[PDB]
């Protein structure tokens, strides 16, 4: 499975480096697989200022870096540094059921980083749900819990409301 | 430095029953009072009340830094890592 980490932005200096705008988990990556060009092997990567920049296998001039320009950059999910207990990749919350009393309320369509927390936006599944708008619920919530295959919560009064 | 009265009250008037309800106020300038630690707050950010369930650390800082607007489409946000629960 693939996941978007990033954009390729312009080309950086005249060796085919390529400013890359996303997520820094790219720096613990080998190689980046490029819309419309497939697998590609990260032989170097630094920072510039509050940037990062990439060199991959094959651009080795500005000329070959313009071609990637614009281009989305994606991982191998198992590639992707592991995390510690009780954190998660938001591709791997987004889309999961969301249940209440062991019944589903939901589906997890988007998360919102708050900076202190990290908040659920859930659509409702059925058509007497479907139709609400959306709820918003703090994933670090005493409340909720995260299984593998979905999360529950145990919603206090007015937060689904 | 203040505490938008109703939403203070309303956090008093919870402490008191011992309860726990969802409290949605549109007062980003108010500060964090340790009385609103382990309440969820929902903050108005323009468009949509989001949530805060408020922690300790939160004490002191403003609401509204909690509340952001949900604006900016970030690349590769897929793989951003949550903190840690």
């Amino acid at each position: 499975r693939l996941v978007e980490i990033g954009r390729f932005g312009a080309p950086y200096a005249l060796k085919g480096g390529l400013r890359f705008r996303g997520e820094p988990v790219v720096l613990h990556l080998e190689r980046v697989y490029v819309e419309g060009h497939g697998w590609r092997a990260i032989e170097d990567l630094y920072r510039v200022g509050e940037e990062l920049v990439v060199h991959l296998a094959g651009v080795t001039d500005r000329t070959l870096a313009e071609a990637l320009v614009g281009l989305r950059v994606y991982a191998e999910v198992a590639d992707l540094p592991p995390l510690e207990e009780g954190r998660y990749y938001y591709f791997a919350l987004i889309g999961l059921p969301v249940y209440v009393e062991g019944r589903q309320v939901g589906e997890v369509v988007d998360i919102l980083d708050a900076g202190a927390q990290d908040v659920l936006i859930i659509r409702g599944v059925g058509e007497r749900l479907r139709d609400r708008a959306e709820r918003l619920v703090p994933l670090q919530a005493p409340y909720v819990r995260v299984e593998e295959g979905s999360i529950h919560v145990d919603p206090i009064p007015g937060l689904f409301d | 430095v203040f505490v938008d009265d109703h939403l203070l009250e309303k956090v008093l008037e919870l402490n008191a029953k011992g309860e726990k309800r969802l409290i949605k106020t549109w007062s980003r300038r108010s500060t964090i009072v340790p009385e609103m630690v382990g309440h969820t707050i929902a903050v108005y950010n323009g468009k949509q009340h989001v949530p805060v369930y408020i922690t300790e650390n939160m004490v002191g800082h403003k609401l509204g830094e909690f509340a952001p607007t949900r604006t900016y489409r970030g690349h590769g946000k897929e793989a951003k890592a949550t903190k840690k629960k």
